RNA sequence: GGUGUCUUGGGUG
């Protein structure tokens, strides 16, 4: 957990405190319950996960669209070769086996 | 993050001192890396000096412009890089043959110093000082900013034919220069590999480019334990290297083919 | 002036995305749906 | 047992902090003293959990 | 939002020196005073100025929504009366280090008795608490400079062993918390 | 007949200096940016960056050049200190250096002094500023000076003051900004945090309606001018109750609150959308949350 | 550290008195030219430490956010001191600390 | 000192050049293959230690197998030039000497740079062929790299056989650039087809074919 | 026998 405040993670800590509790170690379990500081740090981490899930899916879909458009015209032919729409050879035998 | 994997010759590959010497040989150091603080001194008489330390040095170096440069070289920095005063002064004179006259204190001297002379001249000294500190090379391949002493658990057969692990020192490096590092003595020239397959294409050809491309894609996919069957990535790398050069998966790559207009427009 | 008005009307009848000039606008403030805009994009003819 | 392990890890982290503050930490290749400190602490706490 | 005129007047009264009387040959230690992002002067001694400003805000003389932000490493004193700042209330721990009342909450059971009654004993609501100096507002910038106890029990370190209740943190690195 | 709620708008604070790092293939490395606004009206006025040209080990000239509004090319800093009325480089440095003992900052200030050594008086530097004011071609020097002097007086830190005879205060703020720039450039302080919530403001119904009403009322006054241009020609007394078309402000407020597009109707594009939304009355907590959204 | 002109209040630049071979300093605005004391004409540093202990003020004891340590003050044997790490912000800097006593305001270290 | 390094690099380049010539089909004496660093220094260097690059220049004739197979394989000339920078003068002399003694192919290894004016004489000297390499490029033999499989140029008849077996036109083959380091190393001309046998983790062995651009 | 077009905001997968 970065020092979002000046030299501390939260305003309930002192400056330049590198202990596990200051920088986001949650000592409790879910059964026992998180403290307010631990609750906030775990919320930051879950928010990071939600942002990642929301934002990476667009890059992934773009990548898969580009791959499909690049490889869409490639078919195994009756002579065993793997050719594109221009008839150009990509592999003389599919998968080399 | 460009990086090489420099396999060493077997005799070196087991010994650690030899591997460290090769490491020192491959890494790039500039005069910045061993310099503490540079001055500019007015020294009106070449045969004399206004300074009180280096008078003996130049009286022992004897038996142009009055502008002097007195740059200092820290001790431990030389010690850790196996660098002395002699090699540094030789390298400076190698590229500053006759437009510069160099005085240098000795290595055992209580202060490690270098003095230079020019042959209003208060700004050519500044330009020369900047250009020396920022362009004088000492040893190694330009483009290799860091070198690491890494350990690889290769599995090779024994003299009984049974496969046994074997613990060898190899090299990893920041930055990329495949052709020049491949030439450096002590390196297994037949096994150096780069993570930039454009470099592979420029140096080793297109088939090696295909191999490197498959290796990178397999690494990225199988990083987390996912397994994609071989033939799919083989097809993907065969499409990218079929024309003889690297074809990117973009409009700039896909739309330079000879296919019909309707395919290209549909994308 | 009038021939250039003709040139501009003919141009924006076909392509209303010309760099470095205003766009042919409609009464409501929206730009005109040119033919190129009909043909391009996720919602254009080819992909939509 | 669990709380003893967590206390042991807190003591280890405090010792790493003392070593870093008194200039005694062992650096790693391609890695800064602060990045080495952070990597060692993260290793310690992950193994504690 | 709030007018900046009373802030400037108090600063001029209490000792702020102007920038038309500025000479960096002498003023190597002086602290510069910003009001709404405008540098308006310098002071020889920010301590009593910030103390007096905080007492004025906690007495009602200054608008309760006015930021009073001292910076110590940067030798700055920033007062904000801007509109649009987000703020939240906190209890005020007695911090004057001179009386037995030091280190515990200024709010007591008399204040809660008055709040339940609904009037003072010669309407007592939230604003009366804010103006009596037991709760104040802090925005994000002022939050940088304060030391907030998480719960009223955290104001004192306890000497337990409850396998069910969660361990309230040790807070051992710091010898004495203020 | 439709319930509408105004969503609070989040914006960076005003009148604060922030210093930013830059990217590797950029000659500019460090940028101090300040936006200026007045306590009355709370409206933006002008923006003024102060960039640090020269990369690490590249871009040999490590000068610092401001970027004044209404000028095309970036002026060196000593030039603007001279245009504001402090020519001697000693006074510029002293306005910059509070502590003579420090040496690194004074060592990083020389290339600026060298690139702006030519000027020695206020008029010539202020013309150098004037030659860039992006105006028409061929204005003579004596009034090019007036245009540039106007830029140096107003549109240069309007929050400080826009009246004449107080240039020293603007010079002092320039010195403070330069010092923060150098502190960020010399690694003696970390770069300013864009996401810090103390450096942000929330615009509720008040300021939003203030902005929209200001726009629409200047519209109304332009209509009043364009009517009093005609009717006065007739040389008649007019009672002004037929001179104001009241439907302009009403239609504008209603259009903005009913569509959400915050701006004039013909500028729906380039205007913020969603400022106003249909109040969610599906359940009680949804209403309570929607009324407190940002 | 280059000085400034005693008359024109600009800055003096180096030059050479070829008839005496002594480094003067020439005003590029006025004609005044004085003798100098220090024959250094330029300086450059990369391993610097200005800002090591400089990030301290007199009233740093008044900061209620600084963590307080139990180190003994070498000066006044005071058992209460606030402490902090290097205010320098470079990447390779140490994590070694600095220690400020609240009694004498003398800075000390754990060395 | 640095002289040892220069001599060693030159000897490595010479060994690479001889391996190139033998790979391309020319006959090389078994003794000149195993040329050692010290024996090279003996036959080339001086009392002062500097090397005579005019003695490394050799002459190669087609091996009878590479004549029965590649009927268009003539005689090879390989020259290490002495001028670090090379201008139109040296290329003029080289082309005059190559046409003067009807050498089919001329490999021109240079040190520093080849100026464009000199570079322009390479294609206008038909029917001979002139190729150039830089010494820095020749230090490592890239065909010894593990990632570079063995390339074998097809003959005209075998290229025709390949095209008819697959019912193919030339433009429907995978391709290799004329500037490819392994195409440059092999002296591939436009239209010639290499056969590339390579490791296959699914089938063991796989033969690929590329045509030269 | 024939139930129109575009943007803004809030959600579901
Ligand atoms: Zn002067
Ligand atoms: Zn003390």
């Amino acid at each position: 957990i970065a020092f979002g405040f000046a030299d501390r993670s939260l305003p309930h800590f002192t400056k330049d405190d590198f202990s596990p509790e200051s920088k986001g170690f949650v000592e409790n379990s879910y059964l026992r319950g998180l403290t307010p500081q631990e609750f906030f740090f775990h919320a930051m981490a879950g928010r990071e996960g939600l942002i990642d899930t929301a934002v990476k899916t667009a890059e992934t879909g773009y990548i898969q669209r580009r791959l499909v458009k690049a490889l869409e015209d490639i078919m195994v032919h009756y002579d065993g070769t793997t050719r594109n729409s221009l008839g150009d050879i990509i592999q003389f035998l599919y998968g080399e086996d | 993050t460009p990086a090489l994997t420099v396999y060493l010759d077997r005799e070196i590959a087991l010994d650690i001192e030899k591997a460290k010497v090769i490491q020192s040989s491959i890494e790039y150091t500039t005069l910045k890396n061993v310099t503490s603080a540079t001055e500019i001194y007015y020294d009106p008489d070449p045969t004399s000096t206004v300074i009180e330390e280096d008078f003996d040095t130049v009286e022992a170096y004897f038996s142009q412009s009055p502008w002097l440069l007195r740059l200092e070289l820290d001790r431990a920095r030389m010690l850790d890089k196996q660098l002395t005063m002699n090699q540094v002064a030789d390298k400076i004179s190698e590229v500053f043959s006759d437009d510069l006259f160099v005085m240098w204190s000795e290595d055992n001297a209580d202060k490690l110093i270098i003095r230079c002379r020019v042959i209003e001249e208060d700004q050519m000294l500044k330009r020369i000082e900047a250009h020396m500190l920022d362009l004088i090379a000492l040893r190694g391949i330009p483009g290799i900013s860091k070198v690491y002493m890494v350990k690889h658990k290769v599995s090779v057969p024994d003299e009984s034919g049974e496969y046994k692990n074997e613990e060898l020192w190899a090299l990893e490096t920041d930055g990329i220069n495949l052709a020049e590092v491949m030439a450096v003595p002590g390196v297994d020239s037949s096994r150096t590999y780069s993570n930039s397959f454009v470099e592979i294409l420029s140096v080793l050809g297109i088939e090696a480019t295909r191999s490197s491309l498959y290796k990178e894609i397999l690494n990225v996919i199988a990083f987390d334990g996912s397994y994609v069957n071989y033939r799919h990535m083989a097809l993907l790398v065969d499409v990218m290297t079929s024309r003889g050069y690297l074809m990117a998966i973009t409009r700039h790559g896909i739309n330079r083919a000879d296919t019909g207009a309707l395919m290209r427009c549909s994308f | 002036e009038v021939e250039q008005l003709l040139q501009f009307h003919v141009a924006t009848y076909m392509d209303n995305d010309i760099a470095g000039q205003p766009q042919a606008l409609q009464k409501s403030g929206r730009p005109v749906k040119a033919i190129r805009a009909r043909l391009k994009g996720k919602e254009g003819r080819l992909r939509g | 047992e669990i709380t003893h392990a967590i206390s042991s890890a807190k003591e280890q982290v405090q010792e790493i902090i003392y070593k870093a503050q008194h200039n005694e930490l062992e650096l790693k290749p391609g890695m800064t003293l602060r990045e080495s400190f952070e990597g060692e602490v993260s290793r310690t706490l992950n193994d504690a959990r | 939002g709030s007018p900046s005129e009373p802030i400037i007047n108090f600063l001029e009264e209490w000792g702020m020196e102007p920038l038309e009387d500025y000479d960096p040959a002498q003023h190597t230690k002086s602290t510069r005073i910003f009001v709404n992002g405008v540098w308006t002067g310098i002071h020889r001694d920010p301590s009593m100025l910030v103390s007096t400003m905080r007492d004025l805000r906690r007495s009602g003389a200054i608008s309760p929504e006015v930021s009073i932000i001292r910076d110590i490493r940067e030798r700055e004193f920033k007062i904000f009366t801007d509109v649009g700042r987000v703020y939240r209330p906190l209890f005020i721990v007695e911090d004057d280090e001179s009386k037995d009342n030091k280190g515990e909450l200024r709010i007591t059971k008399e204040h809660i008795r008055k709040i339940q009654q609904g009037y003072d004993d010669d309407v007592y609501g939230w604003s009366s608490l804010v103006t009596s100096g037991v709760i104040e507002y802090v925005d994000g910038e002022e939050e940088e400079t304060i030391m907030i106890a998480m719960t009223p029990e955290d104001l004192q370190t306890r000497s337990l062993n409850d396998t069910a209740k969660r361990i309230k943190p040790e807070m051992s690195t710091s010898s004495h918390h203020t | 007949g439709s319930e509408k709620v105004l969503i609070a708008q989040e914006r960076s604070a005003a009148n604060i200096v922030q210093v930013f790092k830059k990217a590797a293939p950029s000659p500019i490395s460090h940028v101090a940016e300040i936006r200026s606004a007045l306590e009355k009206g709370s409206r933006l006025i002008s923006t003024m960056q102060i960039k640090l040209y020269g990369r690490e080990d590249k871009g040999t000239g490590r000068t610092i050049k401001a970027t004044l509004p209404y000028v095309k090319q970036d002026i060196p800093i000593v030039i603007v200190f001279r245009a504001l009325g402090v020519v001697p480089d000693g006074e510029i440095l002293q306005h910059i250096c509070y502590d003579e003992n420090d040496w690194q900052m004074l060592e990083m200030l020389k290339p600026c002094i060298e690139e702006g050594f030519v000027i020695q008086d206020k008029e010539v530097a202020l013309d150098f500023i004037g030659r860039r004011g992006s105006a028409a071609l061929g204005i003579r020097r004596e009034k090019r000076i007036q245009y540039a002097k106007d830029i140096l007086q107003k549109e240069l830190l309007p929050h400080i003051t826009q009246e004449e005879g107080f240039e020293t205060r603007k010079t002092f703020f320039l010195g403070y900004m330069v010092n923060r720039l150098l502190l960020c450039a010399l690694e003696r302080k970390d770069q300013d945090d864009r996401d810090h919530f103390g450096k942000k403001r929330l615009d509720l119904a008040g300021p939003l309606l203030a902005n929209l009403f200001r726009i629409l009322f200047r519209k109304l006054t332009r209509e009043i001018y364009r009517y009093m241009q005609r009717c006065i020609e007739t040389d008649r007394d007019f009672n002004l109750n037929l001179a104001v078309k009241s439907t302009t402000i009403t239609s504008g407020l209603k259009y903005s609150l009913a569509t959400g597009n915050w701006g004039e109707q013909k500028k729906a594009m380039s205007s913020r959308a969603g400022v106003s939304q249909v109040l969610n009355r599906y359940t009680y907590s949804s209403t309570l949350s929607h009324l407190r959204r940002t | 550290s280059f000085r400034f002109c005693l008359e024109c209040n600009n800055m003096l630049y180096p030059k050479e008195d070829k008839e005496n071979q002594r480094l003067l300093y020439s005003c590029r605005n006025c004609d005044y030219t004085e003798l100098a004391e220090d024959p250094k004409v330029y300086r450059h540093e990369l391993i610097t430490n200005i800002g090591e202990t400089a990030g301290i003020v007199d009233d740093i004891g008044q900061d209620p956010t600084l963590p307080r340590s139990d180190k003994e003050c070498p000066e006044c044997h005071s058992r209460d001191c606030v402490f902090f790490q290097s205010q320098q912000r470079r990447k390779d800097t140490n994590m070694t600390l600095f220690y400020v006593c609240l009694n004498c305001k003398k800075t000390f270290r754990d060395e | 000192e640095d002289n040892n390094r220069i001599i060693s690099r030159l000897w490595r380049s010479f060994r690479t050049v001889k391996e190139m010539a033998a790979d391309r089909g020319y006959f090389i004496s078994q003794e000149e293959m195993d040329q050692s660093l010290e024996e090279f220094r003996s036959k080339i260097c001086d009392s002062m230690g500097n090397p005579q690059r005019k003695l490394m220049s050799f002459l190669a004739n087609p091996t009878p197998e590479a004549l029965e197979k590649y009927s268009d394989l003539g005689t090879l000339w390989v020259e290490f030039c002495d001028e670090p920078s090379v201008g139109i003068k040296t290329m003029r002399n080289f082309c005059l000497r190559i046409q003067e003694k009807n050498f089919s192919t001329g490999i021109f290894i240079y040190q520093n740079n080849i100026t464009p004016s000199a570079n322009k004489m390479i294609p206008t000297v038909s029917p001979a062929i002139i190729e150039t390499f830089q010494e820095s490029d020749l230090v490592v033999n890239i065909t010894h790299h593990e990632l570079v499989p063995k390339h074998i140029r097809l003959s005209d008849g075998e290229k025709s056989q390949l095209l008819q077996r697959y019912k193919l036109k030339e433009s429907q083959l995978p391709r290799i650039q004329r500037e490819d380091p392994v195409a440059r190393y092999l002296g591939l001309k436009r239209g010639q087809v290499v056969k590339i046998i390579r490791r296959s983790e699914t089938s063991g062995r796989y033969a690929s074919y590329r045509i030269c651009l």
